[PDB]
């Protein structure tokens, strides 16, 4: 069974712990506790494959540099909610390349809160056109709420280490 | 700031922050987590090496025990202090009544102590006859991989890879290849029963409830030694709200289980040794280790909480 190490990055509130929670624990966190920085571990199977997912909750507001060069997939999450997190991922995404030293990172952009589609600022077509520009990047949006799209972040990322 | 990590048997971790330093206590760190009420009264912190592992109080400062370690394994043990660095574990409170944790509903709960029941079970701490071992291997297929299929699962699935993190490591070679097609049968059998929640909580819960009638169920694991043509047997000592329980060190087999009420204790005056008596028997024991005190003291606790 190969360990997968997985980062999951984005500014405050955007839901990277809600998303994590959901998928390794199945529940779904209300509160908001602004996070140092977690770490959970979840088997799963990927291509018929059991993989061991270590998986790095970071703190929006926030060692940055340590994690980029350890990690081998990173979770790019906004909240469609909020225009400053879809905005600061450009910055994410130039430095994981910066530090990485390579065009060729397994990334996924992650636009969470798809439940709140009444309060949607973001729209999901400028998110698809984000991750095009991105290399064809993968894109998801989610629901930690509704589990929508939440193993699929995740498994995209395993998927990606595997290429 | 400063901050701490606080891990789980899983090999997962929280950071806490330390509000004040070395001298935060395990009630503050406790309430830094993300647990509930419902949640934080099932567990506290714990300090842990490879060899000495030990339940911390309220009150405790955990920063001072990792500070004071290399003191409190001379103290307690005879092991070699560079080889151990402590980590702060949350774990199941080893004065929880059985009674109180059948009430737990909450699912954040169940799945840290499903987790830590897991690792013990893994480990070989859990004795067992090897019906309830098919049952709860059966039960963590369903859980980690979910629902059986016949295409998946059927034949050349369990090698070793698959069944070590199933069973007791003390049988992965003996007893588990035997098992491997009745563990498949019992799977088989929850993935098809309808009469069998597949939420998670709910696995994880019956899980527990299978661990809950095992004698070292919760227990607290110190060492010592037993003498048998006298010769040494090394051992765990656990003592849950049960009783006590006696594993060979090295097979974990499980030597003695006395239940609270059916045996008598008796602290060495050295602080070194303990004595049980084991009554409705002619049936005595010495066990000699650095930990006899706090075995006591647990002994007399637990006994204590029983009505
Ligand atoms: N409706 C809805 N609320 C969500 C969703 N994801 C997160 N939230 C809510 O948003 C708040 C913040 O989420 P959280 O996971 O703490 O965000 P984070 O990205 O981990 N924050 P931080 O960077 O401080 O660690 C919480 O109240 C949480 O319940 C979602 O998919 N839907
Ligand atoms: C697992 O380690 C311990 C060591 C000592 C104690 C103790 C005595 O001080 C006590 O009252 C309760 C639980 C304990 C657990
Ligand atoms: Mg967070």
């Amino acid at each position: 069974m190969r360990e997968y190490k997985l980062v999951v990055l984005g500014s405050g509130g955007v839901g990277k712990s809600a998303l994590t929670v959901q998928f390794v624990q199945g529940i779904f966190v209300e509160k908001y506790d602004p996070t140092i920085e977690d770490s959970y571990r979840k088997q799963v199977e990927v291509d018929a494959q059991q993989c061991m997912l270590e998986i790095l909750d970071t703190a929006g507001t926030e060692m940055r540099d340590l994690y980029m060069k350890n990690g081998q997939g990173f979770a790019l999450v906004y909240s469609i909610t909020a225009q400053s997190t879809f905005n600061d991922l450009q910055d994410l995404r130039e430095q994981i390349l910066r530090v990485k030293d390579t065009d060729d990172v397994p990334m996924i952009l992650v636009g969470n809160k798809c439940d709140l589609e009444d309060e949607r600022v973001v729209g999901k077509e400028q998110g698809q056109n984000l991750a095009r520009q991105w290399n064809n990047c993968a894109f998801l949006e989610s629901s930690a709420k509704s589990k929508i799209n939440v193993n699929e972040i995740f498994y995209d990322l395993v998927r990606q280490i595997n290429r | 700031y400063e901050k701490v990590r606080i891990y789980r048997m899983d090999g997962s971790y929280r950071s806490v922050e330390l509000k004040h330093g070395n001298n935060t206590t395990v009630q503050q760190i406790m309430e830094g987590m993300r647990l509930s009420q419902e949640t934080q009264q099932y567990f506290t912190i714990w300090i842990c090496s490879e060899n000495l592992s030990l339940q911390l109080k309220p009150y405790h400062k955990p920063l001072q025990h990792v500070r004071d370690w290399p003191e409190i394994l001379a103290e307690l043990t005879n092991l070699d202090p560079q080889r151990e660095t402590p980590q702060l574990f949350l774990r199941r409170d080893v004065r929880l009544p059985l009674e109180v944790e059948k009430q737990i509903e909450d699912p954040l709960a169940i799945l840290i102590l499903f987790d830590e029941a897991r690792y013990n079970l893994l480990k070989g701490f859990y004795t067992a006859p090897d019906a309830k071992l098919i049952t709860l291997a059966s039960l963590l297929l369903q859980i980690v991989y979910g629902n059986y299929e016949s295409k998946k699962h059927k034949q050349g699935f369990l090698n070793e890879e698959n069944l070590k993190s199933i069973v007791p490591v003390t049988k992965l070679k003996s007893k588990a290849p035997h098992w491997t097609n009745r563990i498949l049968h019992e799977y088989k059998n929850l993935s098809t029963s309808e009469g069998v929640s597949k939420e998670m909580h709910h696995l994880q819960r019956m899980f527990l409830q299978n661990c809950w009638e095992i004698p070292t169920y919760g227990a607290a694991f110190f060492t010592g030694q037993i003498f048998t043509n006298h010769k040494v047997i090394p051992v765990y000592v656990g003592v849950n709200i049960k009783g006590l329980h006696l594993l060979n060190m090295e097979t974990k087999a499980l030597l003695i289980s006395l239940k609270y009420g059916c045996f008598m204790w008796q602290l060495g005056d050295t602080d070194t040794c303990f004595q049980i008596h084991s009554m409705e028997n002619k049936m005595s024991f010495i066990v000699h280790t650095k930990q006899a005190g706090l075995v006591v003291k647990l002994l007399m606790k637990l006994n204590g909480q029983l009505m």
